[PDB]
């Protein structure tokens, strides 16, 4: 009977590799984003609008 | 009492270096702004906060195994 | 072979998805929202992973909660199925490159294809024909808009480029209002879609719609399967499908099929697509290419015996297309009638709990949904409750099985349009064939005295 | 083609059968008992006549009740499915006289195959292979019996004629019994069958059962289908069916094919039949034939695409063979789990209430029963409560699909042999093709210590 | 009180005769030996009869409609 089933844990460990420079993160909201998006959005975050650093150049 | 829930889903921790102090202990109490265990996501580590003062009553996780949102982890009385 | 995939999307689709997964031997990942933690697939499942609260914009289109899903659980590919992030062009490029694979057409195909003027633009250099019109966004000029609406002929109709769902487009039928809803269809482009431009068509009054599934592997292989026909759609949207159309001789069929599958070479299209149409006289103008997963799919598989989500499963995998032009046979005929919770008049979706349910069942029936006793439908999603399938040897078969199955079906405890399809089955220029899309509206009519 | 029929029979294929003349046209007469009052078929029926008391012997074998029933509804044809009155040729004698149409052999070819002895001699008399054996009822002599045991070869069987249903024959070993098991297998024949007709022929340890279903209209035309195998047997009863069979090539396939079309075109039959066979390196044994439609009738509806009842309905009417021999295509493979209310283990049978019934669903799913939220099973009937087929591409895809539609299905409130359907699914030997006729009673084995 | 239910299917009447009178009449009691109404079935006329003596409360049948198994036909108090 799948009807009444229980929720069983994830597999403990699994080796994932995600590429470590396409993720940041935005402390004014907390919604993760991609970094060449944001790159591409003049440094802007697209979720809370809040305004972060930028280069001079 | 209260407990503690993830808003995110990723690794569970509870030492936020590979070889350091565990943020909370078992036992002594716990107040409103504290930083309890982090659910890393992505490779970048986040804490999670409380928001209640209270005994630490019980802990209801283990380090390394993944949790999601809801998930009761650890209870405050 | 993928090794183990994430069904990005919910209910009907994602149970389709899951049991075409367990067919082939592909494990299973199942991502779900709070409300939705009694769904059959999800329950069907052997890890199963919520993603966010109850609204869709904290749980389903969470980017970064399903790519985190997708660490955690190891997958190595991730199918969105249709809705959602199924056109999502941004949504294929991060999963692109945060190192799993997107079963869906590449990104860049996804941006030119889904902006409607772009991918008009693209068929008419490909040389699919198209509906005349402005070719572009036009501007704030009454005059320049007025002069290009009699070069190709009022009626004329507005509809938003980056639009869809049946929303985001208005039809003008005289300059007395042009500049005001051209205006407020750019508003409402700008509140659903993220997106201003909206540009001018022809506008067409005795339309039949008629669409081609197409497969292409993105390595010189397109392949087309038969093709389909919705005439019977309410507010531009579909609720009676059937495959293959009245009146397309074969001829048409490979006429049209070669165009289609020469459309996909030249754009370098991968993944399951459709190119929309809209018949008249011996007269096709694409109008629009769904880069998904139709939700109409299975009128299709019936009368070909390929499953779709195994193509694309397959060609996600890498493998080239296992079957040509010629092994393609189209035997037999489809009705399809959709199953949703709405009101069956004032269209109020009427969500709640179930109380009695019970499959049709027989020879070529084919019932599509995730339903079941004392399952809760959550207030929270589209309306779609499931699908239904009544394969036949011709067209007047399949209505009699429709009809049958119908009688047989049974949905108690929230409302239901079941009685919409039966008067729908019952009307006689619908059992002829060949009806035109405003039919449905006409059958409507109006307000009373 | 004719106006209104009878449903001489109850559930499933009732069931089966009213969905067919619904999509035929052709109206509706049900005829039930007073326990089976809220039925499917019978609910699902315009009109319903009630010919008995619970027994069976009072209301569905009371011959004189049908008749009086298809009267007073004014029908003009009967059809009697399988069992109960499948093949009573008096019954059909009784039909054809009475004014209205039998759907089904003409009574005296009824009468020359339903007896085995005289349908292994027709067999004989057109050329179709048969087991060496008697070739006759054998007397009281041991002498005699153990000289034609000898002349075939130990190990030898003893089947009554007239007999049927898994019971009334008995294995005989060696001659310290078989005056006795002879004598025992007449008796219980008596007691059954109305019969004491009992025959010796050779008995096989490595048998595969190959049967072949055809049809004619009795006016020298004769159409084979495809095949089937039902290896998997209980108590010499079928429980997985599968069609076309593994290892028969399409050469071996039209051979035996032409020689059955032959067979009917000899004999003159009539209706749907099929040609029960043995099979080993390469021969073929006719041992009986079943002239009605076969329980087992999807894995062949599925894989050609020709509706049986359909068939029956129209040769019953009179039209001539729609099909030709080339017109027949082989195009896939199937599956058939029959699902029956007994015990797992000990084969009681458990009826009782039904709390929660959910249909598999799914592309290629198609689920035949009557049984539903709330529907009591009746302690008077048979134990089937429906069958459940997953037609595939190939063999494996099909006990995939089988596999996932057993987990998705739920019968909950009485006792059922979805457990044993399980087991034999995940068997290695099952899944590979092939196995023997006692294979499934191998996988049984025996008592411990 | 009690019922009588016709034991078969068939066209239902109540005079056996086309042109004669009904076995019985509503109102007037009848006794358990009587006969009360026809079931004709394959133009073989049987007869009904009744078990228990008493009043005739009402009749619920109509001549000329066929009736079934376990169908009330006439009640007797
Ligand atoms: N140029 C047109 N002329 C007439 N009807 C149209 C036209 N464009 C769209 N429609 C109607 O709207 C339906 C949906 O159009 P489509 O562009 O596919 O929008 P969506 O993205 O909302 O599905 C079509 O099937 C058709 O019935
Ligand atoms: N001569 C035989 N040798 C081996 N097995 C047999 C023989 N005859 C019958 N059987 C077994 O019994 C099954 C049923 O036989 P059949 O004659 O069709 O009886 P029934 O009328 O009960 O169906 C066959 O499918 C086969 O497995
Ligand atoms: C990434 O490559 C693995 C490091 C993740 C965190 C490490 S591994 C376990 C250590 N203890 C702990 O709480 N986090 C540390
Ligand atoms: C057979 O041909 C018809 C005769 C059946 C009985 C007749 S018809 C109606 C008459 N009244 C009655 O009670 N029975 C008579
Ligand atoms: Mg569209
Ligand atoms: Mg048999
Ligand atoms: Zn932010």
């Amino acid at each position: 009977s799948w009807i009444e089933r229980i929720k069983s844990n994830i597999t403990p460990t699994r080796k994932a590799s995600i590429p470590e420079g396409v993720w940041t993160k935005c402390d004014s909201c907390g919604q993760v984003l991609y970094r060449a998006e944001l790159e591409r959005n003049l440094e802007v975050c697209p979720k809370c609008d809040h305004h972060m650093r930028m280069t001079a150049r | 009492g209260h407990i503690v829930r993830s808003p995110m889903v990723g690794t569970f921790y509870r030492t936020p270096s590979p070889d350091a102090k565990a943020f909370i202990e078992v036992g002594q109490k716990v107040n409103v702004g504290d930083t309890l265990c982090i659910v890393e996501a992505m490779k970048m580590m986040n804490q999670i906060e409380a928001d209640k003062s209270g005994t630490v009553k019980a802990i209801l996780v283990e380090s390394g195994q993944p949790v999601e949102f809801d998930e009761p982890l650890v209870v405050i009385e | 072979m993928l090794d183990k995939i994430v069904i990005a999307n919910r209910g009907e689709i994602a149970l389709r998805i899951l049991r075409a997964c367990k067919e082939l031997g592909i494990k299973t990942v199942a991502v779900h929202s709070s409300a939705d933690r009694d769904l059959k697939h999800v329950l069907l499942a052997d890890e199963t992973v919520c993603i966010g609260p109850a609204p869709s914009v904290k749980s389903y289109l969470n980017i970064p909660a399903i790519i985190s899903a997708a660490e955690i659980t190891g997958a190595v590919a991730i199918h969105p199925g249709y809705g959602f992030l199924s056109e999502n062009a941004n949504f294929a490029e991060q999963v692109e490159r945060s190192g799993f694979i997107f079963i869906g057409p590449k990104a860049e195909t996804i941006r030119l294809m889904g902006d409607k003027v772009s991918a008009i633009a693209a068929m008419k250099k490909a040389g699919v024909p198209c509906v005349p019109g402005s070719d572009g966004p036009l501007g704030d000029d009454m005059d320049k808009n007025r002069a290009i609406a009699k070069r190709i002929g009022y009626p004329v109709i507005i509809k938003a480029s980056g639009g869809g769902g049946g929303r985001g487009m208005r039809v003008v039928r005289g300059d007395a209002e042009l500049a005001q809803s051209i205006s407020m269809t750019r508003a409402e482009a700008k509140a659903a879609f993220s997106n201003d431009m909206v540009y001018m068509e022809k506008y067409l009054e005795n339309p039949r719609h008629v669409e081609i599934q197409v497969l292409a592997d993105g390595q010189g292989n397109a392949i087309y399967l038969a093709e389909r026909d919705c005439s019977m759609q309410r507010r531009h949207q579909k609720v009676v499908e059937e495959a293959p159309a009245p009146g397309i001789t074969p001829e048409l069929r490979r006429y049209i099929g070669e165009r289609c599958a020469k459309a996909c070479v030249d754009i370098g299209y991968r993944g399951a697509g459709t190119f929309e149409f809209l018949f008249e006289n011996g007269e096709f103008y694409f109008i629009e290419m769904n880069t998904r997963i139709q939700v109409e799919h299975p009128v299709t598989e019936m009368i070909t015996g390929v499953d779709l989500i195994k193509e694309q499963l397959r060609i996600a995998a890498g493998q080239p297309l296992s079957i040509k032009q010629e092994e393609v046979h189209v035997r037999g005929h489809a009705v399809e009638c959709r199953i949703n919770a709405e009101d069956p008049n004032t269209f109020l979706p009427s969500p709640g709990k179930i109380t009695r349910f019970h499959a049709p069942g027989g020879f070529g029936v084919r019932w599509e949904s995730h339903i079941y006793a004392g399952y809760t439908v959550p207030p929270y999603y589209d309306s779609m409750i499931g699908k239904l399938i009544c394969y036949g040897e011709n067209r007047d078969v399949a209505i009699a099985r429709m009809k049958n199955a119908l009688q047989e079906l049974i949905i108690d405890g929230i409302k239901t349009n079941v009685d919409l399809q039966i008067r729908i089955m019952n009307d006689e220029n619908f059992q002829h064939g060949g009806t035109n899309i405003h039919y449905l509206e006409k059958k409507l009519g109006l307000q009373e005295k």
